[PDB]
């Protein structure tokens, strides 16, 4: 079973189980919320399809990573280079995202999204989040105790403290979903475009920002004891004003 | 039934900034003046309520407390000047430049005798929502906390008598109250202190991770 | 003609107070509103939301992600005895709950709570637990033979979610106070009936989640300031 | 009986308000209404009026009839460069045309601009100029290549006044600030594609018109004081 | 749509006059008064509204902010008298002649204790418009710029105490603010600065011919 | 237009006066009436109940 809609599809889709995000669809912006046209020339229909990402690497002790959105996405696909030039634009999210699940093994995490930033980097003086932190790519931030680019603008990285200053398992205000193995193999969430500005910046201004934080960490007595993730984003609503050159 | 609503949560009249001006004995111009900018996140009690929430719409009231006290020759007869200016428009530091004397500014006056002062103002984002919290950066590159978007003006107050001067206390203390309360996307409540404008700190004064939540020893016994 | 007399009680300071009075800028034309979600007019959507409970606060598990979980072990030997909490919003821990700190901005509350607890470990594991309700009018027994009585149900690990069951507000009036009763209100037990069954080699070490969420009525009237988080130190101009 | 209280807010210093209050002198009778031009209610009939644009304000040009006028040569051998200007209102030379000074007086704008630009010099001189806009995502790319790249329109010089083409608001939000930006919004570009062909003992030296207009949506807030003029020295009494 | 319009442009409360009144410690009779006739022009704020249009058609409200300050022995209780003269008629300058003790002229009267003082006044000038610019003379030959066409009348405060008198400032600011806006004919704006009243000067103070207008240095790079 | 005169006897201290003044926390919802005897609304249900009278008061 699959879910048609472009040429390129993923396997391993399932049934789509996931909590209702307040009762909105990923709408497609019609010209009622805008503008008189802001439509200089229409992007590829088939644009929404699924993006396939490297896997990461599986820790013993795991202790949570994130990826924002549409950081994370910049040099994927063709869409890669349209936004940078394109001037100010919004984009819906297809999330899919999981590993391969035995009946033996034990892990459980649970998967949220909120869109909001706000770690301590410096002491006393002037704080401010650093640039490359928040922009690190298809990577994102492997979460690991250690010094990175000396000591200078630096988020904490702490899990318990969900980096931008509010109490764990509480942070599932937002839309979530906490996944298991018996139950469920594979991850599915709804996620629309939420925001003040109907278009901002994509460079600068973060989008969205997928949680990853486990609640049961990969605790297995056995032959092998790592899991890669398999990531696998859908972008919905490509929609962008700015015409500009190709090369710069 | 109805009670329970934002209009009720945040819609208390709570003190925002001390305002407090102090008149100098001898000046060679008139530079007596409180410094301050525009502000939400200012005191924990106040902070935490927007701190739980995304983005907000909702209009301003703004009343002001002046206190009045003699200390020589029975001070305390004077009218001052409380003027609002417009967010975006630059704003002087003197005594009679454009601003002051300008037909664009909103202007409103005080004297002992008539009723406490109070009014209402209108929207003040330039957007369809107020500005929480900002993510990422604007247009500019480094600063991060207070943006040139979310901005809603300015309040100084001024000395208008001349020679006639003397030292008097002038407590002018701001309260805020909400109207037209609607706001969406729930936020968890902050878990430290605050030290800083629109900045959450943990590793700040050198202070141990001890944070509000209560510890029990057993957990059986309770 | 004019009727030209000064009410009393009326044109002095007042707190909380409702004005039709002139807008100083009443020309400028606001933004249109859009289509965003999250929205709310009551505060029963904010309760709505599942909050996670920290069974395991102590020392020990503070600064881990072993707090919010339950610690389990499928040796036959220790005393089956887990944990022992209060049903009170505004007490420890549920007072760090997502409902927990929105009852420390009211005076006066009301209303039910839903339980349920699902299994963090393996699929081959299955553990049948009791779930019982013990009233305030006496201090808690806590015994084994004190598992079947008043409010029992025994949840086995299976494949759906932990249906809720009844956890009523017992008061003879709607409201009552907001002041932490440590023997004011109920008491949430649970217990080891039996122990995890697991095949040969099989990791031992599994623990469970442990929410909680508000349910359908809520009333809750005049509200307060907290008492969790206090400033008086350094604040920014 | 009669209500008598103060209102807190009411009967006190305001600086814009509305009052109903009687004339002092009403016995008096105004001279009646004649039919007289030029009579506006809304500020859209301002912003209609072709303003000129001062496009070569330089410190060589400052003092002459020249720096409205486009600098046009015949000659091929120099960059195909003419100018790079930005598409603020709030911004020079945008700033001294008559919808600039009163965007000046205004905090929050939004509209349109028409953009035409016809020929000065002679009845016997053709040459094809394109028209481009630049997206104010990137820094503004200069070269001879960059010609046919979004939006673009070569216009050749015939009989017809220049029609304008789609110049629009690119905004996620109805209002943005007035402030003067340099990389905020986009920019107008214009390219030497042809040389001005002349026949045998013609003038080599002409130059071009450079107007600006208004469009039809226009609305604007709150107003403000302008940052261009100052007065702090002697004032007549 | 409804905002854009000239009733919000010219409808603004802006200071026009700085009228100060000083106490004299001891005078023969009551001259103590502060000379001012009606003017539009005044200032830089205001004027370049008025200099946008050829001729208007609004009335006028004008806001009295008088500023009491105390000194010696408590000097403070009294009441002053602020009278509006008809345009035209013959204004006196002593204690009272003619017109201050007269039932045809506009009288108001301000204490401590009520409001601040704020009225409205009717059509002012002689013609259908008021006159912006006067272009060439009248009846006269040589008289530019203030004309008897163009008249307003006339504000003058008198004090009313006669042996009970002390050294104290009375700041009397004058707001203006804008009725029944109709305008017509847009002018283009004013490049320099003013000196002095219905005149717009260039060859004055020998400075240099420097405009407001910014000069770019290349016109390429921006 | 507005008629603006302080009316004499009004705007000054009274012991009984009857307000129509807005409250201080009209958001409050207060507890719903329950059936409960011994409801009065006026003073002669007091003295409807038959008092015994003390009528040797001496002092022995």
């Amino acid at each position: 079973i699959q879910i048609t809609r472009g040429d390129s599809t993923i396997t391993s889709q399932d049934v789509a189980n996931a909590i209702v995000a307040y009762g909105v669809w990923p709408h497609y912006l019609s010209s009622k919320d805008a503008s008189a046209i802001d439509k200089p020339s229409q992007p590829d229909t088939s644009s929404n399809r699924f993006y396939t990402l490297r896997s990461v690497t599986w820790s013993s002790s795991s202790k949570g990573w994130w990826w924002k959105l549409p950081d994370a996405l910049k040099d994927m696909g063709i869409f890669g280079e349209n936004m940078f030039y394109h001037y100010l634009g919004r984009s819906g999210y297809t999330i899919h995202v999981q590993c391969n699940a035995s009946k033996f093994h034990q892990g459980t995490l649970i998967v949220a999204l909120i869109p909001e930033h706000q770690i301590a980097s410096a002491l006393h003086g002037n704080v401010n989040v650093g640039y490359n932190y928040t922009h690190p790519g298809e990577t994102g931030r492997e979460v690991k105790a250690e010094t990175r680019l000396n000591p200078d603008l630096q988020p904490t990285e702490e899990y318990w403290l969900n980096f931008d200053g509010t109490l764990l398992g509480n942070i599932t205000i937002f839309p979530h979903q906490f996944i298991n193995l018996r139950s469920n193999n594979s991850a599915t969430i709804i996620a629309p475009y939420v925001n003040a500005v109907p278009m901002d910046s994509m460079r600068s201004h973060n989008n969205w920002s997928l949680v990853i934080i486990p609640i049961c960490p990969l605790e297995t007595s056995s032959a092998i004891n790592t899991i890669p993730i398999t990531i696998s984003i859908s972008p919905m609503c490509a929609e962008f004003s700015g015409a500009r050159a190709k090369r710069q | 039934r109805d009670e329970m609503s934002l209009e009720s949560f945040l819609g208390r009249s709570g003190c925002i900034h001390e305002s407090k001006l102090e008149v100098t004995l001898a000046n060679y111009n008139k530079e007596n003046f409180t410094v301050w900018a525009i502000n939400l996140q200012e005191m924990a009690q106040i902070r935490r309520k927007f701190e739980l929430f995304t983005y907000t719409r909702f209009d301003s009231e703004i009343t002001l407390v002046p206190c009045i006290s003699a200390l020589s020759q029975d001070i305390g007869h004077i009218t001052m000047q409380y003027m609002y200016v417009p967010p975006g428009a630059p704003v002087p530091n003197s005594r009679d430049d454009y601003a002051w004397q300008s037909g664009t500014n909103a202007s409103v006056f005080w004297q002992h005798g008539q009723a406490y002062p109070r009014f209402s103002l209108p929207f003040l984002s330039v957007a369809s929502a107020y500005y929480m919290f900002y993510d990422g950066y604007d247009e500019q590159d480094q600063n991060y906390g207070t943006a040139n978007t979310n901005n809603m003006g300015s309040l100084c107050s001024r000395i208008v008598t001349e020679k006639h001067i003397h030292k008097v206390h002038i407590m002018t203390r701001i309260y805020h109250k909400a109207k037209h309360v609607k706001a969406w996307c729930p936020r968890p409540p902050r878990a430290l202190e605050y030290t800083r404008a629109h900045r959450t700190n943990f590793k700040i004064e050198d202070r141990s991770i001890q944070t509000a939540i209560v510890t029990r020893p057993i957990i059986t016994t309770a | 003609g004019l009727p030209v007399f000064i009410t009393p009680g009326s044109g002095q300071f007042l707190t909380t107070d409702d004005f039709q009075s002139p807008c100083a800028l009443p020309w400028y034309h606001p933004t249109k509103e859009i289509s965003i979600p999250g929205e709310v007019k009551n505060l029963v959507e904010i309760c709505q939301v599942d909050s996670l409970v920290p069974i395991n606060n102590t020392d020990t598990y503070i600064n881990s992600e072993n707090m919010y979980s339950v610690v389990l072990q499928s040796s036959i030997n220790a005393p089956d005895k887990i944990f022992s909490i209060r049903t009170d919003v505004a007490s420890q821990p549920l007072a760090t709950t997502l409902i927990g700190e929105i009852s420390s901005y009211f005076t006066h509350w009301t209303g039910s709570l839903r339980f349920s607890f699902m299994f963090c470990g393996t699929a081959n594991t299955t553990v049948k637990l009791l779930l019982a309700y013990t009233p305030p009018g006496i201090a808690e027994p806590t015994t084994r033979k004190d598992a079947m009585l008043g409010t029992h149900v025994i949840w086995d690990v299976g494949l759906q979610s932990t249906i809720s069951m009844v956890v009523p507000w017992i008061s003879a009036s709607h409201y009552r106070n907001t002041s932490p009763g440590r023997s004011t209100s109920g008491y949430i037990t649970c217990w080891y009936q039996t122990r995890l069954v697991i095949p040969p080699q099989t990791p031992p070490t599994a623990r469970l989640l442990c929410f909680v969420s508000g349910c359908k009525d809520f009333c809750l009237r005049m509200a307060r300031d907290t008492n969790l988080h206090l400033q008086s130190g350094a604040i920014a101009q």
